[PDB]
């Protein structure tokens, strides 16, 4: 069955978060953001490592796992490289796994209920220059980019954040090539 | 679908009772669960927010537990005023939903149907229609079934009752009974009865009259 | 202090449009985060939720009905307003607006979001009815006390308030003087599409013929109001 018949009942199932409960989740990522800032400069050197890691771990029992436009690097090996290069520091340090692991686990969670945000966009384009599987791969992109750039402590909402990144990752790849 | 199951669906006890609604989510909802109490023809009234924060300017006897997906409302010492359908709702995802509802009913011994009967107004029979009432007032439980008969002929499907609703005052029941015919077919017959029965009962009752004298 | 009210048709007919309005005080609209939201109530069930606005202008609908759903605010008016599209008699119910706190901020940015979590404050209801069925006002009949009316100690009398159309009708005895022992019987549908219902009263079987006994009709759908006096049969002399 054509993935736009897999992928639309997958997401079709996924529910849409209360306005509070996303600015509480976009919160959220923010403190598993500043947790690894921290469980970064103490087993060695910067973040992304950390987050694309603790990432695998939550996305092991994600409701969504293929996401189009997002480059999962599994590296089946650095897994337990990275697993056992954590879990085993000082007791303040795994209060802290504790807080980063949440704090993704929420970056998750935002981006499924704003999948089905990015197939109503990206249906704003049919007919047109690219075709429908082809700019979710864009939207769901500009979905990454919010829940990354986000900031609540700004004042924005991210229901709007989210769609001034979705549309505008379809109208730079509109550009074709 | 996020999937509210409210239970029981509906419950009696009596004034001074402690009771517990429950309210499971098809999927978790945190703390974001509301309970409410909607009194007959009255708009719904909030009790518990955030799942157990006791509304302010509400009895204290009302309180709420839970998170996730189990939650509970719990009622200390039920009140005369306490008679009504509560409801929970999530806030969680869109669409806030609404549980199914959570009847409470009043116990109190079988109360026995004081039966009266009134024949169509001779002002309604001048416009073509008869209308027979039979009330049913002030019994418990609300079972019970009125039979109507015209010159012992049994009828059906030409009456319609409705109860009210068990009243904090005299917690029972009253039910009206109404059998409607044209004014020309109520022309034709003279003995219009109406047969009660009821667990208050020893025997059907019949509070009958005959459209000679009545 | 914060008081709702919606207003509308009672009486809409099928895939015409419903415009429902709520009107507020004792809250703004501009105020942080605070929402509106519409709930509906069908006879007999449980309630459904169909749409809330936010002060930022965010707004969600039912997935069942977001074809039909638009929601809009007048924010220096105090008013909501919600439409419905292609309306049909599944849609016939009481309708209901309520209001949902803000978060408790530090002037600004959320801390204490808790207070969100319910919807506080409701209006009274609208009762809004899609039909073909034409408006009509009722026919108050006497329902005279009398021998096999009057059992044991006390009597018993009433109305039998036939034929209107659509609900709902509002009863009272003696201008509210009267409310012991008062039963006002849900309406029933009969098999012509027309509402019926009973109000019964009972009272002492000694102060019949002394004491006066009037029932007030009032059906706002057809402006129609109604006081009949219910006196007892004249099966005496
Ligand atoms: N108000 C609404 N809100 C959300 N979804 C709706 C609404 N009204 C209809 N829909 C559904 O959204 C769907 C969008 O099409 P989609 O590609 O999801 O089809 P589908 O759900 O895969 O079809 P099927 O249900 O037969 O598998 C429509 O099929 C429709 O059933």
């Amino acid at each position: 069955s054509d993935p736009v018949r897999q992928y639309l009942h997958e997401i079709g199932e996924v529910l849409e978060l209360d306005k509070w409960a996303e600015l509480g989740a976009a919160a959220k990522v923010e403190e598993g953001m500043e947790a690894i800032k921290k469980l970064s400069e103490a087993t060695g050197l910067d973040q992304e490592l950390i987050r694309e890691v603790v990432r695998a771990k939550i996305l092991g029992t994600a409701a969504i796992q293929k996401i189009p436009g997002l480059k999962e690097k599994p590296d089946p090996k650095t897994v337990e490289e990275v697993d056992g290069k954590l879990k085993s520091l000082p007791k303040e340090l795994k209060r802290y796994l504790h807080i980063a692991r949440e704090g993704e686990a929420a970056r998750q969670h935002l981006i499924e209920a704003n999948l089905r945000l990015v197939v109503s966009i990206a249906k704003k384009y049919t007919g047109r220059g690219l075709s429908f599987l082809d700019l979710i791969q864009e939207g769901n992109q500009g979905l990454i980019r919010a829940v990354e750039k986000f900031e609540y402590k700004r004042g924005f909402a991210f229901s709007t954040y989210a769609t001034w990144w979705i549309r505008q990752a379809i109208n730079r790849a509109i550009a074709d090539q | 679908a996020l999937q509210l199951t409210q239970s029981p669906s509906s419950l009696s006890a009596s004034v001074g009772d402690r009771i517990t609604i429950t309210c499971r989510a098809s999927q978790g909802v945190t703390s974001a669960l509301a309970w409410y109490r909607q009194k007959p023809g009255s708009p719904p009234q909030l009790l518990i927010y955030d799942a157990s924060s006791l509304e302010s300017g509400v009895p204290s006897r009302f309180s709420g537990s839970g998170s996730g997906t189990e939650f509970t409302l719990t009622i200390s010492t039920l009140r005369p005023e306490d008679f009504a359908t509560y409801y929970c709702q999530q806030l969680h995802f869109y669409p806030h939903t609404f549980g199914g509802g959570t009847r409470v009913d009043v116990r109190r011994t079988v109360a026995a149907p004081s039966v009266f009967i009134f024949p169509p107004s001779d002002e309604q029979l001048k416009s073509g229609t008869a209308s027979v009432v039979c009330l049913l007032n002030n019994f418990y439980p609300r079972e019970a079934k009125v039979q109507w008969k015209v010159d012992n002929a049994l009828q059906s499907g030409n009456s319609q009752e409705s109860v009210t609703e068990q009243d904090s005052k005299d917690s029972t029941y009253s039910l009206s009974s109404t059998l409607t015919l044209s004014k020309a077919d109520y022309e034709k017959h003279k003995v219009y009865a109406c047969e009660v029965t009821h667990q208050g009962l020893s025997s059907p009752v019949t509070k009958s009259f005959n459209r000679g004298e009545c | 202090r914060i008081t709702l009210k919606e207003s509308g048709p009672p009486l809409v007919k099928p895939t015409q449009t419903l415009t429902l309005t709520c009107s507020f005080s004792g809250f703004s609209l501009s105020d942080f985060g605070v929402g509106v939201g519409w709930i509906r109530q069908p006879p007999g069930k449980a309630l459904e939720w169909l749409a809330i606005i936010y002060s930022d202008d965010d707004k969600r609908y039912s997935p069942s009905l977001n074809t039909r759903l638009t929601i809009t605010k007048d924010t220096s008016k105090n008013q909501v307003v919600l439409v419905m599209t292609r309306v049909s008699p599944v849609d016939t119910a009481t309708y209901f607006c309520a209001h949902r706190r803000g978060p408790t901020t530090l002037f600004g940015v959320p801390i204490a979001r808790g207070p969100v979590n319910a919807m506080d404050v409701w209006g009274q209801g609208i009762t809004v009815t899609i039909s073909s069925t034409s408006t009509k006002g009722p026919s108050v009949f006497p329902l005279a006390p009398s021998s096999k009316s009057t059992s044991g100690g006390t009597a018993a009398l009433g109305c039998l308030v036939k034929d209107y159309f659509p609900e709902p009708v509002t009863v009272s005895w003696n201008s509210g003087a009267l409310t012991s022992g008062v039963h006002t019987f849900p309406a029933v549908l009969q098999s012509s599409g027309l509402y019926s219902l009973s109000s019964v009263v009972t009272v002492p079987s000694s102060s019949l013929g002394t004491q006066t006994y009037i029932c007030n009709v009032n059906h706002k759908p057809s402006n129609t109001k109604v006081d009949k006096k219910v006196e007892p049969k004249s099966c005496d002399k």
